[PDB]
DNA sequence: AGCGCTG
DNA sequence: CATCCAGCGCTCGG
DNA sequence: CGCTGGATG
DNA sequence: ATCCAGCGCTCG
C-alpha cells in the first residue's frame, strides 16, 4: 500500500501506533504472523522484552520469514537493561545465521521514529542512497613506478616514457634501462622487479 | 584465523585486540593499514565505531565517504556499533537505514569482549567460504610497490607479496592468475590487470 | 613476561613484534606509547634504531633529546643498533656511541629484527630477574589519562597506578612509600609524583591574560 | 699516560697502529693481558676475527678484566661476513653476563677511527657530555583538565579552592558545588571515588 | 569551528 | 512552570 | 644531505 | 683524481 503500513491487530492503541499517527497510517489487519508490512516485500518482526525472556519463541516465526520466498524480514528488538544479556544470542541467530537485518530499541517510542525512516528509506530511490549509487592512471602510475628504488620524481616519468606500462617496465633488460636511467639505477630497478 | 587490526585501534581497542588473541585464539597482528579498522577476510573488512560516533552528526558524511572507499575494496562490509565505555536522532536512524539499504551489515555490541566476539564470529563464516586471510624481510620494497596500485587493500597487497616470487611474475601474470593468488575476485582482477598493462601518456598530466 | 611495544613500530618493526609473542612466548601488547620503542620493565626502556638512523647525522641531536626525555622516567636505557633491511661509519657515529657509553647507555646490535626480538627476550629475563617486570592482565579509562597527565612519568608508571588504586582519591592520599610500591617507582621518583600531587598551585605563578 | 696509548708489543706496525699514526701516540709494551689502554682504568679488549672463529677462548681474558678491580674493560670485536654468525653469542656473553661494553667493526681501519673517539670522550669532562649534565602550574591545569566536566575555564577556578590534587580529590560535593554546577560536581566526586 | 548540555 | 540563550566542554579537522 | 655521473684537470 | 649539480631520500 502507498503511504501506509499494514499492521498486525496487536497493536491496536499501543505506544507504538499512537507515536506514528499524522505521520504515517496503519491498516490493521489479523492472522498476520509479522508484526508489520512496509511494503509487500518487507515485514517487520518486532520481539518485546517479554519475547526474548522467556526463551526463544520468537525464532519459530523469524525462521517462518526468512523461509518465505517474495518476503525480506527486518528484526526489531526491544534491547532494555533487563534483556540486554540475552541480545547477543538472538543477533547471532537473526544476522549471522538467518541472514536478516536486527535494530534494538530501547522502547516502543523509538520503534515510532526508526520504523518511519525506514519507510521514508523504502520510499527513497536507490540512487539518491550514497552506498549504493573512471580515472586517468598517469598520476598512480608515477607513484608506483617512484615506489622502486632509485626512482624519484624525475626519473619516473622518463621510465615510463620508454616503458609506458608497469608490465613493460618489469621486462626492461638492464641495457634498455641504461639508456634512459644510467648503470646504478638501472641495477636497482633490474634488481627489484627480478629477485626471487 | 588470522585478523588484521589497524594500529590506531590501539588508542581506542585494546582489549577488542586483546580478547581476540587471549579468548578467540585467533592470531592477530596490529598492521599499518590506511583506512579501515579489521579486515576480517580478503572479503570482509569490519567497522568499529561507538554509539556516540554514530550518533554525532558531524561524522556522518565523513562515516560514509569511509564506507565508500572500503566499497572499492571489499564485497561485504560490516559495522559494529558499540557502546560507549563508562539518546537517539534522526540522522542516527537514517544512517542505520542508508547502511541497510546499501545491504552493509550491523552489529551491535555492549562492550569491546562483546565486539572481539562478533568479530570472531564474522571470521569463521568467512573461512567457510574460503576466502580467509592466509600469511605466515627481504620483500619490503616489493609491498610498498603493490600497496601503491589503486583501489586495492593491505590484504591484497600482502597475498601479491607473498605469493608471486617476483615483481615481474607478479606484472606478466594473467587474469586469472591475479584473481587466485591476490585473492580478488574477477572484476577487482580485471582492475589490476588493466592497470599494470595501462599504457603511460606523459601528454595526459599537465606541463609545468 | 610481559613488554610494552609502541604503536608505532608497526610501520618497521612487523617481525620483532611478532617474533617476540611466537618465538620467545612473552606477553607482547602493542600501545600508544608517548616516545618509546620498547618498555621492557618498570626500570628499562630499549629504542630500536637502524643503522642509517645512527649514521644520519641529521638524527643525532634528536637522538640525544629522545635518550634525555627517557632519562627523567627511566633507570635503564638500551639502545639497539639494528642492520637495515635488504654501511659505511662517520665521526658522527661514532661520537654518538662514545657518548652513550660515557653516559652507561647501553648498546646492543643486532643485524635482523628477529635478533632484535632476541635481545629484548634477553633484557626481559634479566629485568625479570631484578623484580621490576611489568605485572598488568577496563572501566578505569578515565583515570589512566588522569595519571598520564602526571609529569615525568612513563606509560607503565600510569597503568600500575590505575591497577593498584582502587581509586584516584586513594592514590592522591597515598604516602610516598605507598606510590614507590604500588606505582613501581623508585624513591627520587614517588617523591617527585608525592611533591606534584601535594604542590600549592598558585594562579599568579601563570600570565594574566 | 698523557696525551697516548700503552698498548700490547702484539700490535708493533698492524693496519690499526698506522693509522693512528700522527692522531694519537702509542707505548708499546709486553706481558700485558689487554690489547690497549686508554687511561689507567679503561682499557681495551679486541677480539679478532681469528678469535671469534675458533671457539670461546677470547672469554678467559674478559672474565679476567670484569673481575679486575682498579679496571674496565671496552670489548671491540671485528664483525665481518665470516664471523657475523658467531657475534649474538659473543655479545650475550660480553654485555649481557659481564656487564662490559662491546664495540663491533668490520676492521682495524674502523676500529682506529673508534678508539680516537674513546679517547676524545675520555679526555672530555662529563658535563659537556649531554647525556650526564619548572613551575607545576601548567601541568596541574592539564591534569585538572582530565577530569570529566572539567575543562580550561573550569581547571582553574577548582584549583583556585582547592589548590593541590589532594585536596581536590577530598573535596566533598558541597565544597565542590559551590565552584562548579551540582552536575560538574558530581562528575568530579564521582571520578575520585569510583572504585 | 560546530554541537550538545547545563543553569 | 516551561523556555531561551550563553558559556563551557567536547570533538573534530585544520 | 650522501651518491652518481660528468666536466675539468 | 677531482668540484659540483641534479636527484633521491629523509625529515620537519
Ligand atoms: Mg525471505
Ligand atoms: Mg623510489
Ligand atoms: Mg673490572
Ligand atoms: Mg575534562
Amino acid at each position: 500500500p502507498l503511504g501506509h503500513i499494514v499492521a498486525n491487530e496487536k497493536w491496536r492503541g499501543s505506544q507504538l501506533a499512537q507515536e506514528m499517527q499524522g505521520k504515517i497510517k496503519l491498516i490493521f489487519e489479523d492472522g498476520l504472523t509479522p508484526d508489520f508490512y512496509l511494503s509487500n516485500r518487507c515485514c517487520i518482526l518486532y520481539v518485546t522484552e517479554a519475547d526474548l525472556v522467556a526463551g526463544n519463541g520468537y525464532r519459530k516465526r523469524l525462521v517462518r520469514v526468512r523461509n518465505s520466498n517474495n518476503l525480506k524480514g527486518i528484526v526489531v528488538v526491544e534491547k532494555t537493561r533487563m534483556s540486554e544479556q540475552y541480545f547477543p544470542a538472538l543477533q547471532k541467530f537473526t544476522v549471522l545465521d538467518l541472514g536478516m537485518v536486527l535494530l534494538p530499541v530501547a522502547s516502543q517510542m523509538e520503534a515510532s521514529c526508526l520504523v518511519i525512516q525506514l519507510v521514508q528509506e523504502q520510499t527513497k530511490e536507490p540512487s539518491k542512497n550514497p552506498l549504493l549509487g573512471l580515472l586517468l592512471s598517469e598520476p598512480s602510475l608515477l607513484r608506483t613506478v617512484q615506489q622502486i628504488p632509485g626512482v624519484g620524481k624525475v626519473k619516473a616519468p622518463l621510465l615510463l616514457q620508454k616503458f609506458p606500462s608497469i608490465q613493460q617496465l618489469s621486462n626492461a633488460s638492464i641495457g634498455e634501462l641504461e639508456q634512459v636511467v644510467g648503470q646504478a639505477v638501472a641495477q636497482q630497478i633490474h634488481a627489484f622487479f627480478t629477485q626471487p | 584465523t588470522c585478523i588484521l587490526v589497524g594500529g590506531h585501534e590501539i588508542t581506542s581497542g585494546l582489549e577488542v585486540i586483546s580478547s581476540l588473541r587471549a579468548i578467540h585464539g585467533l592470531q592477530v597482528e596490529v598492521c599499518p593499514l590506511n583506512g579501515c579498522d579489521y579486515i576480517v577476510s580478503n572479503r570482509m573488512v569490519v567497522e568499529r565505531r561507538s554509539q556516540s560516533e554514530m550518533l554525532n552528526s558531524v561524522n556522518k558524511n565523513k562515516f560514509i565517504e569511509q564506507i565508500q572507499h572500503l566499497q572499492s575494496m571489499f564485497e561485504r562490509i560490516c559495522v559494529i556499533v558499540e557502546k560507549d565505555r563508562e539518546r537517539r536522532t534522526k540522522s542516527y536512524d537514517s544512517l542505520l537505514t542508508t547502511l541497510i539499504g546499501a545491504g552493509i551489515r550491523i552489529l551491535f555490541s555492549s562492550c569491546q569482549e562483546e565486539t572481539a566476539d562478533l568479530l570472531k564470529e564474522l571470521s569463521l563464516v568467512e573461512q567457510r567460504k574460503n576466502v580467509g586471510i592466509h600469511v605466515p624481510s627481504n620483500k619490503s620494497e616489493a609491498l610498498q610497490f603493490y600497496l601503491s596500485i589503486p583501489n586495492i587493500s593491505y590484504i591484497t597487497a600482502l597475498n601479491m607479496c607473498h605469493q608471486f616470487s617476483s615483481v615481474k611474475r607478479m606484472a606478466n601474470s594473467s587474469l586469472q592468475e591475479i584473481s587466485m593468488y591476490a585473492q580478488v575476485t574477477h572484476q577487482k582482477a580485471e582492475e589490476i590487470y588493466r592497470y599494470i598493462h595501462y599504457v603511460f601518456d606523459i601528454q595526459m598530466l599537465p606541463n609545468d
